[PDB]
This record gives C-alpha cells, structure tokens and sequence, in this order.
RNA sequence: CAUCAUUCUAUGGUUACCCAUCAUUAGAGGAAAUUUCCAAUAAACUCUGGUGUAAGGCUUAGAGUGAUGGUCGAGGUGCCCUAUUUAGGGUGAGGAGCCUCGGUGGCAGCCCCACCAAAUCCUCU
RNA sequence: UAGUCUGGCACGGUGAAGAGACAUGAGAGGUGUAGAAUAAGUGGGAGGCCCGGGCCGCCGGUGAAAUACCACUACUCUGAUC
C-alpha cells in the first residue's frame, strides 16, 4: 500500500512540551498490519536500508586479525583474539551469567572462515547474530554498525517495532528518516497484502501524533 | 508368578542390619528374619544361636517346629 | 568389556533464524485369539528427509574425572460386569505415554509388610 | 426436442424480533519448574519515578528473555451502536 505526503514535514521543533525528561533516549516506530500469517512461507525478513545513521547504542565486538589491528585503536575497542575465546563460549553452562559479555561477534573478509570451532556454529546460533561486515572497506568498518540501518524480523505476535531515530542527533535527520525510511516499506512489499494501514509516529517518551 | 531371591550366607549389610536390629524389634522369630532380613529359613535360624550366646536377644519357649527369641528386657 | 555425566587438544563443521521436539508429509517392519495347517488379512504406533517455531552440550577423535566394572531406583499403570458401587467377581495378546525416593499404621526409623490417588489411552479378538 | 420438475437471477418493496458476522469504539485477560512477585508479546533498559530527599532494578537466580518506563497487536470470555 502507498502512503506519501512530504508536502510541509515540520513541527519537529515542538520539542520541549513533548520532553520535560532530560537523559540519552531511542526514539522508535511500531506500524500497524492486518491478516499475516506466520505459520505459512511468508518471508517477513531483511532491513530497510536508510542512508543517514539514527545511531544505536550497544556493544560491538571484533573477532580477527587484519590491518583493522591499527585502524580500530581509536574506537577504543572491546578487542579479542581466538586465543581468549576457548574459556568464552566453553565456560556457558556451569556460571550462568551472560557469557558473551558484547551484543555482536564478527567473521570478516580475509579470516573467510572466523571460525569453524565447536565454538563457531556455537555463537551463530544463540542470537546476537555475527551479521555486520567489514570486508575491505577499511575508511572505519567497525562503527559502521553504530553508523548502520535497522533491521526487523518475523514472529508469531505480528506487530512490528524499530528504532528510526535517537537523542543527540539534529532534528533535520528525524525529517530525513522520514524521506528515505518509510517510501521503502512501499517498494519492499509482497502480498503480506497492503501491509501498511497507519503509521503511529511517537518519541522514546510522548503523545499520538499522526502524519500518513 | 512371583519367585523371592532370598540370601544364603550374609552380604556384608546384611550382617550389619541382623547383628544391630534383630534385639530392636521385640518378637525373634526365624520365620521372621527369614521374611524381613531378605534370607534363608535355615540360615534364620543359625544366626540366633550365635545371638543368644552373645546377650543381644533372649529365648522364651523352644520346640522343634518354632522358637520364639525376643529383645533382652529393659530390667 | 558395555553405559551415562565433566574438564582440557582434533590442516575437523551451515548459519542474513536454525537446533531438540509440538505439528505435518515423503519410506522399511507382526504376536496371540483360531484348532490341524498354510500363506494371508490388517493395525496401533515407532525412523530418516523437509519447512515454520522453543531448548543446548550434540552427534566425530584424544585423555584426567563423577558412578556404573552389572545398573538406574522397580514399582503404579486396562476395559468388562454386578442392588457388595470407597465394594465384589474376571486374566488373551502385541504397542507407546508420565509422578518420585510416597502419607500413615502394626515388633513404629531400615528391611518387610497393608493401604490413598497421581498420565494413559489408541486396536486386531 | 415440446412439456414438466428443480435452482439462480431480474421484476421485488416497507417493518419488528432474533441470531451468527465484521468496521468504529472497551475493560479483565495469558500461570515447564523456578527468581520473593498470575514472564500476553515485541523496539527496550540502566536509567527513569514522586514533594532538599525516597522506591523500581543490574546481580544472587529460573530461563536465547525480569518490570520504573513508550506503543501497537496476538488472542481467549462479558458486554455497548447512524
């Protein structure tokens, strides 16, 4: 289903009646859909690419060794070599904290294989996925996950919810993650039929507000 | 339709629990031990000969068919 | 010699959502009643593959190690029929599906012993 | 194949009661063990929340997931109309 109309995209500046808070807040996006079904082979799965990094804020490992030894100094990284990961994904039944300690592994372009451990089919398969790339692209390619699109998935509760924007970024980029954001949605379309019905625009924190 | 595996001589528990327990029940019979301490009627029989020479159980009445032993008195 | 768990090394393995299984589909398999036979007959349900979803070591190889040199405790598990209806009387087969160390009594707690139920039905007589 | 039997459609409408629907609007709502707490479910989330100070948590702990705090929708039952 279609929906447009960049005619006046403004009043992003009303922003200190929709904020009385103070402190680092994700601004998201949950859009309504009717008749899915998850049980059959409909692929609800894949991102919509955005340009213009809304700029999450988690923890991001790199497992290898490459030129990115030098170039990741400056991100003041959780760095980490093979030779401490055999007391990592091993030691995950018997202390029963979060093992993982970072929200992101990593297999690379030059390591073609990260990983082919009993350790390696072991963290790509208990979420956090080790998706990101960083193949020879070498400008940052590390926080080009931080500076990144969003992505959403399929389940069996069928309501979707992403983060479109944040704190601490200008308001002229919550106007560009209006353009090049949700005129995709459109062309990323199946018969998940006319998928799009509305779409309530609201803060980390605030009131329905409405723009189709 | 049921075949009971009762012991010939003492395992080592078995021992334990007729060398301890036989005077802390009150009747001694060796139908009894035979039933409850899982052996042999004749075996029942020949390990209370050896506890009334040991001053643990006490004869009440003998006879050749059945002997009742019981607990050495509280007196 | 068989078996399960646990910690360390195998130029060893798929993850832009799979793994065990809840689901489903593609495929190999029988006793007794019913005798004196022969081959039937025809299940119930059980596996590998495949897709959506939910566990995590897997499953492959080396050695130190629980605790077995032998294992689990070894029991409860049905229908029929009766004015004994918390009771009483029957006894064919061959398959899959779950609670705990029972709660009490009697030489009381152990070893017996009686009883109060755990979750069961599908069908070839 | 006439005729006849039968169904649909058009001519072809007003009104009341009632039902199963579905759009506009609503409550309560979900219990493998277990963490002390009836985990609906996701983007969460180390910070909010109330008149100078206070609670909710991270953890210990059950379990790819634990609330303060923003929303939509899964979907069982009661029940409301131009």
């Amino acid at each position: 289903s279609r929906d447009t109309l960049y005619e006046a995209v403004r009043e992003v500046l009303h922003g200190n009646q929709r904020k009385r808070r103070k402190f680092l807040e994700t601004v998201e996006l949950q859009i309504s859909l009717k008749n899915y079904d998850p049980q059959k082979d409909k692929r609800f799965s894949g991102t919509v690419r955005l340009k213009s990094t809304p700029r999450p804020k988690f923890s991001v490992c790199v497992l290898g060794d490459q030129q990115h030894c030098d170039e990741a100094k400056a991100v003041d990284i959780p760095h980490m070599d093979i030779e401490a990961l055999k007391k990592l994904n091993k030691n995950k039944k018997l202390v029963k904290k979060l093992a993982k300690k970072y929200d992101a592994f990593l297999a690379s372009e030059s390591l073609i294989k990260q990983i082919p451990r009993i350790l390696g089919p072991g963290l790509n398969k208990a979420g956090k996925f080790p998706s990101l790339l960083t193949h020879n692209e070498n400008m940052v390619a590390k926080v080009d996950e931080v500076k990144s699109t969003i992505k959403f998935q399929m389940k069996k509760v069928l309501c979707l919810a992403v983060a479109v924007g944040h704190v601490k970024m200008t308001d002229d980029e919550l106007v560009y993650n209006i353009h090049l954001a949700v005129n995709f949605l459109v062309s990323l379309l199946k018969k998940n039929w006319q998928n799009v019905r509305a779409l309530y625009i609201k803060s980390t924190m605030g009131k329905p507000q409405r723009l189709y | 339709r049921d075949k009971l595996n009762n012991l010939v001589l003492f395992d080592k528990a078995t021992y334990d629990k007729l060398c301890k327990e036989v005077p802390n029940y009150k009747l001694i019979t060796p139908a009894v031990v035979s039933e409850r301490l899982k052996i042999r009627g004749s075996l029942a029989r020949a390990a209370l000969q050896e506890l009334l020479s040991k001053g643990l159980i006490k004869l009440v009445s003998k006879h050749r068919a059945q002997v009742i032993y019981t607990r050495n008195t509280k007196g």
